């Protein structure tokens, strides 16, 4: 089966830059499906951030577009999320999730444990 | 209006290597039938066939070619049906559960009075998981047609495995030209080459 | 601003084991398309990651208990639980997959 | 609400001689279930059983004892279902068509590595009409329980007859105490006593 393990979260200063990684096991991210980042502010709602498909296509949430970018490393079977110009709005628990396609519309079938990013 | 989504036979998957799934879909606006797969990969050239049969009913089946490697990694294939409020959808995918290779046993019936030119060959395939199993009969190293044999539906054993019987009537002209028949089972747990066999003869 | 906004009701509710719970999800725009509604439902127990219960509003993910059922269309969707169980104390989110960016409800917390 | 009307097994008809038919009938007012037969003869004491199972559904089955002689002369038995607009009715009767007695063949599987204490006995019953067929396995002249064996559903042969397979796993303790097992077929065309048999052993 597919298991997702996030890492790279911690305390960070505003205007800084942080990079989160999702280590996938059991399936190769270049083989198919979507690979997404979804963050949750503790005690509040959930928001989708960015996605990279098995072909390298990247899709971003416009509320974070321009400051954030999503990358992929096929050899290490890992995809990353580089954040720049951190804000208090960015403080959240960041999950990675595998997306299953249903006629051009994706749902998040498998979710990682999530890693916490906290700006001050 | 009801629909069914088939699985690829083990024979199509591991012998022919050209597996396919067919959306059965058993009247003012013609019904549209499209395909999708969970990975998001594109759907192959799916050939659709419309049949006007029979007792005031319409049959529209679409056959979708699939890749043998894809089906093994758990690719989910979904079929959707639209009419000119809601749509119907069926999803097929590799069966879950442990894998158990089949045991294969072949037997021949004794001569029955009055029917001396015919014989019955029986193949027992048992203790395999999952239930998906194809059966073919080989004679003269050439596979016999499918209409020639009859295979029972998989049934559960007292253990966790399934069993199946295959029955094949053979003629005297056949066993006298060569008194050897091979019953071959195709199952993904069979190793290697997903095949377990047994030979039988008429004495 | 132009996103589809998802509003769930109730925000929170207290129930007992065996109770039937009904959670509603309302969308700013219709998430309907091609005879299907791209509303998905997720369950999130405390301290763990969300889990997919239903996709396309009515279909259950493999391995999800039969008591969870989805219904609705257009802008009105309802996640129904026939009988409540102890392990169901969690927050329930709806999520529209009709338009980018994908958006979520605020979440409905169910306390046993 | 749907209902089914069973036939009497050949085993109940010709061995036990105590055949019965059961009206399955799978919610404000309790459903009434009554019986009738085409000849106008009275219905025997029919025992009705109500079962509250399982996934929000109610099952009410009525078992009606019937006479073996009556079923042979073509007596039609009908079951009717009423709820506090119209009623549902099922009718069962002796199958039509020619009669053909079964051929019975018994086989034993060779030893399979790792499973030396178990064996599989297979019974082939074929070329019989109609399809109604009961199968029992005898060991030590005493019939084995039904849960011990598994019989496939009747299937059509290339001829007009049907065939059936029966599978029975046996233990070493059993065949060492007596290495003889009888597979018995009950069919109304079998003559006399509606029974065709074959014995098998494990070597
Ligand atoms: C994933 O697939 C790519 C492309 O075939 C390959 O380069 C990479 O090594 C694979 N990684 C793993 C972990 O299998």
């Amino acid at each position: 089966e597919v298991q997702l393990v996030e890492s790279g979260g911690g305390l960070v200063q505003p205007d800084g830059s942080l990079r989160l990684s999702c280590a996938v096991s059991g399936y190769n991210i270049t083989s198919g499906y979507s690979w997404n980042w979804i963050r949750q502010t503790p005690g509040k709602g959930l928001e989708w951030v960015a996605s990279v498909t098995y072909d390298g296509s990247t899709n971003y949430n416009p509320s974070v577009k321009g400051r954030i970018t999503i990358s992929r490393d096929g050899s290490k079977n890992t995809f990353y999320l580089q954040m720049n110009s951190l804000r208090a709005e960015d403080t959240a628990v960041y999950y990675c999730a595998k997306g299953n396609n249903y006629f051009g519309h994706w749902h998040f079938a498998v979710w990682g444990q999530g890693t916490l990013v906290t700006v001050s | 209006v009801s629909a069914y989504l088939s699985r690829p036979s083990p024979f199509d998957l591991f012998i022919r290597k050209s597996p396919t799934i067919t959306c059965l879909v058993v009247s003012k606006g013609t019904v549209n039938l499209t395909w999708s797969r969970a990975s998001g990969k594109p759907v192959n050239h799916s050939t659709r066939k419309e049949e006007k049969q029979r007792n005031g009913t319409l049959t529209v089946t679409s056959t979708l070619p699939v890749g043998t490697r894809d089906w093994i990694e758990g690719e989910t294939y979904q079929c959707r049906v639209t009419h000119p409020p809601r749509a119907l959808m069926r999803s097929t995918t590799k069966t879950s559960g442990p894998r158990a290779a089949p045991e294969v046993y072949a037997f021949a019936t004794p001569e029955w009075p009055g029917s001396r030119d015919k014989r019955t060959l029986a193949c027992l395939i048992q203790n395999f998981m999952p239930e998906d199993i194809s059966v073919q009969w080989l004679h003269n190293e050439v596979q016999l047609p499918d209409a020639r044999h009859s295979t029972t539906q998989p049934r559960k054993t007292k253990g966790s495995g399934f069993f199946v019987f295959s029955r094949l009537e053979v003629t005297r002209a056949e066993w006298e030209q060569k008194d050897e028949f091979i019953c071959r089972a195709v199952h993904e747990a069979a190793s290697p080459s997903q095949t377990v066999q047994r030979a039988v003869s008429v004495n | 601003g132009s996103d589809i906004q998802l509003t769930q009701s109730p925000s929170s509710l207290s129930a007992s084991v065996g109770d039937r719970v009904t959670i509603t999800c309302r969308a700013s725009k219709s998430v309907d398309s091609d005879g299907d509604s791209y509303m998905n439902w997720y369950q999130q127990k405390p301290g763990r990651a969300p889990k997919l219960l239903i996709y396309a509003a009515s279909y259950l993910e493999s391995g999800v208990p039969s008591r969870f059922s989805g219904s609705g269309s257009g802008t009105d969707f309802t996640l129904t639980i026939s009988s409540l169980q102890p392990e169901d104390f969690a927050t329930y989110y709806c999520q529209q997959s009709h338009e980018d960016p994908y958006t979520f409800g605020q979440g409905t917390k169910v306390e046993i």
